C-alpha cells in the first residue's frame, strides 16, 4: 500500500473505535477491512485471525499497526466473484424466466445458504428494489452492490 | 456418531448415538417374530413356532404363552432399526400394529408430534414437554422437513414457505375428537408465525402483540369446563392470517361458529358455563361487585353444579389475565366493564321465576327484587320488562291480540332472552376483536371435536355432524382428489378403493330435496302447529328408516331418542325440545323494550332487532349455509392436517389407551393416508418450472433450441439417471416419488452454495461501507 493512501488507512482504522487504545476490537476487523474497500470473504478474516472465538473475539484488540499486515495480505488473493457468475445462481431461482426473483426467494436464499447474512442484512440489503408486486431484478440488485 | 443432547432435547430428537449391539440384530435371524392379538396390550411379539396352514401356532416372546392363532391373525413386526422412527411412511412394514408400536415408543419416550405420509400424527401429552419457546421456534426457523424433527412449530413454517413459494393460500386443519389438543397445536402455530412472520420474552410488533391476545379473549366466554375438557373450546374457529407480497402478517380474522349457549342456561352434571362467569363472580372487586349486581357462587340458579374448581387455574387471577387481554386490544377502561356488568344481569336473571297462579294460571312476580335488579343492568324500565315479559302485548299485525303466559312459557322465555342476551355478546366481541386484527392468507381451522354423552341434544348434533364433514374432506383429498390428477394427466395409474366415505352418513343429515334429511326434516316439521319433538321423530322414520348409518333407538325408556352410525361412532340423540330450539322463540316484547333501552352498550348489542320472533330462516340451514361457506373456501386452499390423537380417557397423563388409540388411527384414516403417500407420487410439477430449476444440475443435456418442455425434462431425468419408478410422466406435469425432489433441491442448492458465499461477501462489503458511511456523517453534523 503507498505511503498517501497508508497514511489514510490508518485514519480510517482509528475512526473505528469507541473509547481511544487505538486498537479495533477482534471482532470489529471485517468492517474496517470493508470500510477500506476490501470485500474478504467472512472467511479469509478468521483465517487471518488465527480463528479467534466470539467470546475472545468482543475482547481482543487490533493496533493500526498490528492490522496493516492483514490489511495487504487480504488484499491480495486469487479469486473474485462477477456478474457473468454471482447472478448465474441468482437466475436459478427465477420463479418462470422473469428475469427478477421475489424478495422471500431472495431474503431466504442469502440466509440459508453459506455464510448467511441476518434477517437485517438481507432486508435493508434489497429494501426498495422489490416493487408492488415485490419482485427484484437480480440482474440489477447484484450491480448496486458490486458497482456500487 | 453424533452430537449430544440434553434432557430437554431428549423430547425433539431421539437417542441414536449407542453401541452396535449386536443382541437385538443377532435375534434377527428369528425373523419369525411377528405380531399379534392382546386384551390389554392390544398387540405383542410372538414367533411362529409352526405354520399349520391357514392357522399357525405361536407363541408371545413375553409370558412365553403359547397361543396359536389363524395364519391370518399375526402380523409383519418391522425390523429393531425403525424403532422410533420420525416418518412412519419409511417403516418397510406398514400395520395397524406397526403404525401402534412407533407412537407407543415416542410418546411414551417424550415425543409426541409423528409423522404419517403426507399428514403427522400427534398424540396428547397431557404433561408440559419444555418443546415450546423463543428457542425452538429459531431452530426451526427456514430448516426444511428433514433438517429437523416433527415438531408443530414444523408445520407452521413447511405450510407459510409452501404459500409464499407456489403463491397458493393455506389451511391447517386439527382433526380428532373432543379433548385431543385442536386447540394447543393451533395457538403453537399462530405463536410461530406472529415471530417468524413478524416485521418466551420477545418484542413483536404492535397487532402481533393483540393477535396475541386474540384467543385468550374467545376462550374466556366461549370456552368451558365439561366432562371431557377442564377448559374445552365451546364453539367453532377459524383464523385467518393475511401476509403480504413479503410474506409479513397484516391482518387476520376468525369466523366464530356454534357458540353453545344452551349451557349458559343450565350446565351439565359436573360442568360449569362460560368461564368469564366465574372469572367475574370471583375477580370481581368489592366495589365494582356492588356496581353491577354480583353474588355468591351457590346463590345464582344460572350455575348448575354450583361452583365448580378447574385444577392449575385460578378464576382469581385467571379474571386479571384475561382483562390484561381485552386491553392490549383495545377494549377501553369503560368498554370492558359495559361487558361486565351484562355478565351480572344474565346471571341474575336466572333468579327470576314465577309462581304459577292457581286462580288464573298466569305466573307472578311476588318478590320483585329479582326483576329491579336486573333491569338496573339492561337500562330499561322496570315495570315496563316486568308486564312484557308477563304479559306480552303482543303483535300479531293482522291485530293486537295481548296475552299472557303460564309461569312456564314465562320462565322459557326469560330463559331465552338471557340465554341469547348473550351470545348477543359473543359475537359482539368478536367483531369488536376481529376490528383490530384486521395478497395471501393462512387460514387456521380450530373446530368442536366429536363429542357423545349420556343425553345427546341438538347443538351435539351439528359438532359431531362438523366432524363427519371434515373427516369426508380428508378422506376426499387425499384418497380421492389426487387419484383424480393421476387419471387426468395419463400417467401410468391405477385406482386403489381405500373405503373411506362418510357422504351417506352426511346426506342422513343433509340433502333437502330428494330424501331429507334428520336437519331436513326438523327444519319445516316445526313450523307445524301440532309439531313435537315426538312427532318429528316419527317422521324421520317415516323415510329413513332404511338408512344404513340411521338406526331405530334400542330404548324408549319414556321419551324418544335415535342414534346415528357416525364415522367417529354411534350416538343416541334425543329430539327432545328439537324443534323447540330449531326456530330460536322469544319474547320479543322486552326485545324491542331492550332495542329503546338506556344502556348504549345493551342498545347497541340489539340495535338491529328486525329478526326476532314475535309470531326467517332455520337455525339449521342458517348453519349449513355457513358451514357450506367455510368448506368453498377450505376448497380452495391447500389443507395441512394436524391429526391430534387423544391417549386415555383418565384425563391423565403418562396413560396411553390401546386401542382407543388404535381405533382412532382407524378412524382417521391414517393407515390409508401413509398407503397414497408411499403408494402413488405424492408429488408434481410441471414442466417449465421442473426444467427452470433443475438444469444447473443438467446442464448438457438440452440441446441449445427451444424444445418441448416434455421431451426437454425428458433429457433432463434422463441425464442424472432418474430411476423409471420414483417419477411418473404426464401431459405437462411430472409425478415424482416422496423425497424424489429434496433430493434435486438440495443437490442444486449445493452447487451454487460457493456463489451464494461469494456474492453473499460482495453484498456484506456493501452493508458494512455503508452504514459506517452514515455514522460518520452525525459526527460531523
Ligand atoms: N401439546 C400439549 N401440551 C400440553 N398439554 C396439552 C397438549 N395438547 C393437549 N393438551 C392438554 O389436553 C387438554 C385438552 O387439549 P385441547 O387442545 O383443548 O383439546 P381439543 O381442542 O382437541 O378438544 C388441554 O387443555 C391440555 O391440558
Ligand atoms: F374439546 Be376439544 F376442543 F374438541
Ligand atoms: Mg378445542
Amino acid at each position: 500500500f503507498s505511503e498517501e493512501q497508508t497514511a489514510e488507512f490508518k485514519e480510517a482504522f482509528q475512526l473505528f473505535d469507541r473509547t481511544g487504545d487505538g486498537k479495533i476490537l477482534y471482532s470489529q476487523c471485517g468492517d474496517v477491512m470493508r470500510a477500506l474497500g476490501q470485500n474478504p470473504t467472512n472467511a479469509e478474516v478468521m483465517k487471518v485471525l488465527g480463528n479467534p472465538k466470539s467470546d475472545e473475539m468482543n475482547l481482543k484488540t487490533l493496533k493500526f499497526e498490528q492490522f496493516l499486515p492483514m490489511m495487504q495480505t487480504i488484499a491480495k488473493n486469487k479469486d473474485q466473484g462477477c456478474f457473468e457468475d454471482y447472478v448465474e445462481g441468482l437466475r436459478v431461482f427465477d420463479k418462470e424466466g422473469n428475469g427478477t426473483v421475489m424478495g422471500a426467494e431472495i431474503r431466504h436464499v442469502l440466509v440459508t445458504l453459506g455464510e448467511k447474512m441476518t434477517e437485517e442484512e438481507v432486508e435493508q440489503l434489497v429494501a426498495g428494489h422489490e416493487d408492488s408486486n415485490g419482485c427484484i431484478n437480480y440482474e440489477e440488485l447484484v450491480r448496486m452492490v458490486l458497482s456500487g | 456418531a453424533q452430537k449430544p443432547l440434553s434432557d430437554d432435547e431428549k423430547f425433539l430428537f431421539v437417542d441414536k448415538n449407542f453401541v452396535n449391539n449386536p443382541l437385538a440384530q443377532a435375534d434377527w435371524s428369528a425373523k419369525k417374530l411377528v405380531w399379534v392379538p392382546s386384551e390389554k396390550h392390544g398387540f405383542e411379539a410372538a414367533s411362529i413356532k409352526e405354520e399349520k396352514g391357514d392357522e399357525v401356532t405361536v407363541e408371545l416372546q413375553e409370558n412365553g404363552k403359547k397361543v396359536t392363532l389363524s395364519k391370518d391373525d399375526i402380523q409383519k413386526m418391522n425390523p429393531p432399526k425403525f424403532s422410533k422412527v420420525e416418518d412412519m411412511a419409511e417403516l418397510t412394514c406398514l400395520n395397524e400394529a406397526s403404525v401402534l408400536h412407533n407412537l407407543r415408543e415416542r410418546y411414551f419416550s417424550g415425543l409426541i408430534y409423528t409423522y404419517s405420509g403426507l399428514f403427522c400424527v400427534v398424540i396428547n401429552p397431557y404433561k408440559q414437554l419444555p418443546i415450546y419457546s423463543e428457542k425452538i421456534i429459531d431452530m426451526y426457523k427456514g430448516k426444511k422437513r428433514h433438517e429437523m424433527p416433527p415438531h408443530i412449530y414444523a408445520i407452521a413454517d413447511t405450510a407459510y414457505r409452501s404459500m409464499l413459494q407456489d403463491r397458493e393460500d393455506q389451511s391447517i386443519l386439527c382433526t380428532g375428537e373432543s379433548g385431543a389438543g385442536k386447540t394447543e397445536n393451533t395457538k403453537k402455530v399462530i405463536q410461530y408465525l406472529a415471530v417468524v412472520a413478524s416485521s418466551p420474552s420477545f418484542s413483536y410488533g404492535e397487532l402481533e402483540k393483540q393477535l396475541l391476545q386474540a384467543n385468550p379473549i374467545l376462550e374466556a366466554f366461549g370456552n368451558a369446563k365439561t366432562v371431557k375438557n377442564d377448559n374445552s373450546s365451546r364453539f367453532g374457529k377459524f383464523i385467518r392470517i393475511n401476509f403480504d407480497v413479503t410474506g409479513y402478517i397484516v391482518g387476520a380474522n376468525i369466523e366464530t361458529y356454534l357458540l353453545e349457549k344452551s349451557r349458559a342456561i343450565r350446565q351439565a352434571k359436573d360442568e360449569r358455563t362460560f368461564h368469564i362467569f366465574y372469572y367475574l363472580i370471583a375477580g370481581a372487586s368489592e366495589q365494582m361487585r356492588n356496581d353491577l349486581l354480583l353474588e355468591g357462587f351457590n346463590n345464582y340458579t344460572f350455575l348448575s353444579n354450583g361452583h365448580v374448581p378447574i385444577p392449575a387455574q385460578q378464576d382469581d387471577e385467571m379474571f386479571q389475565e384475561t382483562l390484561e387481554a381485552m386491553t392490549i386490544m383495545g377494549f377501553t377502561e369503560e368498554e370492558q366493564t359495559s361487558i361486565l356488568r351484562v355478565v351480572s344481569s344474565v346471571l341474575q336473571l336466572g333468579n327470576i321465576v314465577f309462581k304459577k297462579e292457581r286462580n288464573t294460571d298466569q305466573a307472578s312476580m311476588p318478590d320483585n327484587t329479582a326483576a329491579q335488579k336486573v333491569c338496573h343492568l339492561m337500562g330499561i324500565n322496570v315495570t315496563d320488562f316486568t308486564r312484557s315479559i308477563l304479559t306480552p302485548r303482543i303483535k300479531v299485525g293482522r291485530d293486537v291480540v295481548q296475552k299472557a303466559q303460564t309461569k312456564e312459557q314465562a320462565d322459557f322465555a326469560i330463559e331465552a332472552l338471557a340465554k341469547a342476551k348473550f351470545e348477543r355478546l359473543f359475537r359482539w366481541i368478536l367483531t369488536r376483536v376481529n376490528k383490530a386484527l384486521d395478497a395471501s392468507f393462512l387460514g387456521i381451522l380450530d373446530i368442536a371435536g366429536f363429542e357423545i354423552f349420556e343425553i345427546n341434544s341438538f347443538e351435539q348434533l351439528c359438532i359431531n355432524y362438523t366432524n363427519e364433514k371434515l373427516q369426508q374432506l380428508f378422506n376426499h383429498t387425499m384418497f380421492i382428489l389426487e387419484q383424480e390428477e393421476y387419471q387426468r394427466e395419463g400417467i401410468e395409474w391405477n385406482f386403489i378403493d381405500f373405503g373411506l366415505d362418510l357422504q351417506p352418513c352426511i346426506e342422513l343429515i343433509e340433502r333437502p330435496t330428494n330424501p331429507p334429511g334428520v336437519l331436513a326434516l326438523l327444519d319445516e316439521e316445526c313450523w307445524f302447529p301440532k309439531a313435537t319433538d315426538t312427532s318429528f321423530v316419527e317422521k324421520l322414520i317415516q323415510e329413513q328408516g332404511n338408512h344404513a348409518k340411521f338406526q331405530k333407538s334400542k330404548q324408549l325408556k319414556d321419551k324418544t331418542e335415535f342414534c346415528i352410525l357416525h364415522y367417529a361412532g354411534k350416538v343416541t340423540y334425543n329430539a327432545s325440545a328439537w324443534l323447540t330450539k330449531n326456530m330460536d322463540p322469544l319474547n320479543d316484547n322486552v326485545t324491542s323494550l331492550l332495542n329503546q333501552s338506556s344502556d348504549k352498550f345493551v342498545a347497541d348489542l340489539w340495535k338491529d332487532v328486525d329478526r326476532i320472533v314475535g309470531l326467517f330462516r332455520t337455525v339449521g340451514q342458517l348453519y349449513k349455509e355457513q358451514l357450506t361457506k367455510l368448506m368453498t373456501t377450505l376448497r380452495n386452499t391447500n389443507p395441512n392436517f394436524v391429526r391430534c390423537i387423544i391417549p386415555n380417557h383418565e384425563k391423565r397423563a403418562g396413560k396411553l389407551d390401546a386401542h382407543l388409540v388404535l381405533e382412532q388411527l382407524r378412524c382417521n384414516g391414517v393407515l390409508e393416508g401413509i398407503r397414497i403417500c408411499r403408494q402413488g407420487f405424492p408429488n408434481r410439477i410441471v414442466f417449465q418450472e421442473f426444467r427452470q430449476r433443475y438444469e444447473i444440475l443438467a446442464a448438457n443435456a438440452i440441446p441449445k433450441g427451444f424444445m418441448d418442455g416434455k421431451q426437454a425434462c425428458i433429457l433432463m431425468i434422463k441425464a442424472l439417471e432418474l430411476d423409471p419408478n420414483l417419477y411418473r410422466i404426464g401431459q405437462s406435469k411430472i409425478f415424482f416419488r416422496t423425497g424424489v425432489l429434496a433430493h434435486l433441491e438440495e443437490e442444486r442448492d449445493l452447487k451454487i452454495t460457493d456463489v451464494i458465499i461469494a456474492f453473499q461477501a460482495q453484498c456484506r462489503g456493501y452493508l458494512a461501507r455503508k452504514a459506517f458511511a452514515k455514522r460518520q456523517q452525525q459526527l460531523g453534523s
